[PDB]
């Protein structure tokens, strides 16, 4: 059986040649891959506070997804990356 | 006080940087910069050796221009960053087939959408979700069947509950619904919503029978890939490639460097034997993976 230890070499070599580097760290070493996901969830949950912000504001009131709002939604989209930067409703005021 | 532009970010892009640099260098290199906010580093691609594209996002009231000429000639562990001002997104509002404004097919995206929020509310561990409640209200069909049975194009009530599901989609999860994919490192590049797609203006001829169920078949098809866990070997299979045990390997850790030796290194060195033990799971979550980064 060749193709079995080939796969062996193959493997191991690149573990061995990408160890410490931060990219492979980060997919399977158990700290990283921890001290990744509460990054990713510390940040999703901002997101998740911008929609439910622009919910109860009413910026997507009376907008649906069609090209007759194009504009209208791209409008929008700038009010979700302010609010995800954390600027207040006066910050908005650039859009008006 | 005066409103800021913070949807407006200026920024440079690096085509190829080496996978051995982290970001902690790339950051402290363009930190010095005032109006320096975040640098995004893209998946590295095998076919250049895992080699990332980079993204150093800078504030509106800077000018990228001389930023970009102060790094041209620096290099950073022995690769060339050369930087190159990367603009802004011009066209964000993208279309698709005009199909998809329709009774019957706007429901199938309710019923995909649901499932996907289902899905990613559970992978991520948000939370339950307000915008599904009372979504299998609108799945059901609601007709006068007997009405007819005795005597013999759009729906925006619909519509306004699937934008809801789409825009939560895209906004929470950076997932582009009609476009079908996602948008992992969204919130570390420099424009954090940019393309965004939405329906066409309208179909010119007929609605056709069998075509509006083979766009269902086509778009699922699609989608399907984003719901995807992560693969695994088999025990034979990942046990045949060498899946080191972490209790045994501790062993011959403990054995390499009698009886009161071994009562030393468990009692007084306790970092050590977890740190094998994390190493052996470094490892081993890399061996179990059955879809690993190696040379094409």
């Amino acid at each position: 059986d060749y193709k079995l230890d080939f796969r062996r070499q193959q493997m191991q070599d690149f573990f061995l040649a990408h160890k410490d580097e931060e990219w492979f760290r980060s997919k399977y070493h158990p700290d990283e891959v921890g001290k990744r996901r509460q990054e990713a969830r510390g940040a999703l949950q901002n997101r998740l506070r911008v929609f439910l912000s622009l919910m109860e504001t009413g910026w997507f009131d009376n907008l649906l997804l069609d090209i007759d709002k194009a504009d209208a939604i791209v409008k929008m989209l700038d009010a979700a990356v302010i609010k995800m930067e954390g600027g207040t409703e006066n910050d908005l005021r650039i859009l008006e | 006080c005066k409103p800021r532009p913070l949807h407006k970010t200026c920024s440079l892009f690096m085509r190829n940087i080496a996978p051995n640099i982290s970001r902690a260098e790339i950051i402290s290199l363009c930190k010095r910069y005032p109006g320096f906010m975040r640098v995004a580093l893209s998946e590295p691609q095998p076919e250049r050796r895992f080699f990332r594209r980079g993204w150093v996002t800078f504030d509106r009231s800077v000018n990228i221009k001389e930023i970009c000429w102060n790094l041209q000639n620096i290099r950073l562990r022995e690769c060339e960053l050369s930087p190159g001002v990367n603009r802004d997104l011009t066209r964000r509002v993208r279309n698709i087939n005009g199909i998809t404004q329709h009774k019957q097919i706007v429901r199938n995206d309710i019923k995909l959408a649901a499932k996907l929020i289902h899905t990613l509310d559970d992978r991520t561990q948000l939370w339950q979700n307000p915008i599904l409640k009372n979504i299998t209200d609108y799945l059901i069909e609601e007709v006068s069947a007997e009405e007819e049975e005795l005597l013999g194009e759009r729906d925006e009530k619909l519509i306004k509950v699937l934008d809801k599901l789409l825009l939560y989609l895209r906004i929470v999860h950076s997932l582009d619904y009609y476009n079908t994919c996602e948008y992992p490192n969204e919130d570390e590049m420099p424009n954090r919503c940019g393309i965004i797609h939405v329906r066409g203006p309208m179909p010119p001829n007929r609605i056709s029978h069998g075509e509006v169920l083979e766009w269902q078949k086509t778009f699922e098809e699609k989608l399907t890939p984003l719901l995807s866990v992560r693969e695994s070997l088999s025990e034979e299979e990942a046990q045949k490639m060498g899946r080191k045990d972490p209790e045994q390997e501790v062993e011959k850790f403990v054995t390499s460097n009698p009886e009161f030796v071994r009562k030393h290194i468990f009692n007084k060195h306790a970092e050590k034997i977890e740190e094998v033990k994390k190493e052996v799971a470094f490892f081993n979550n890399f061996l179990t993976d059955a879809k690993r980064p190696a040379l094409p």
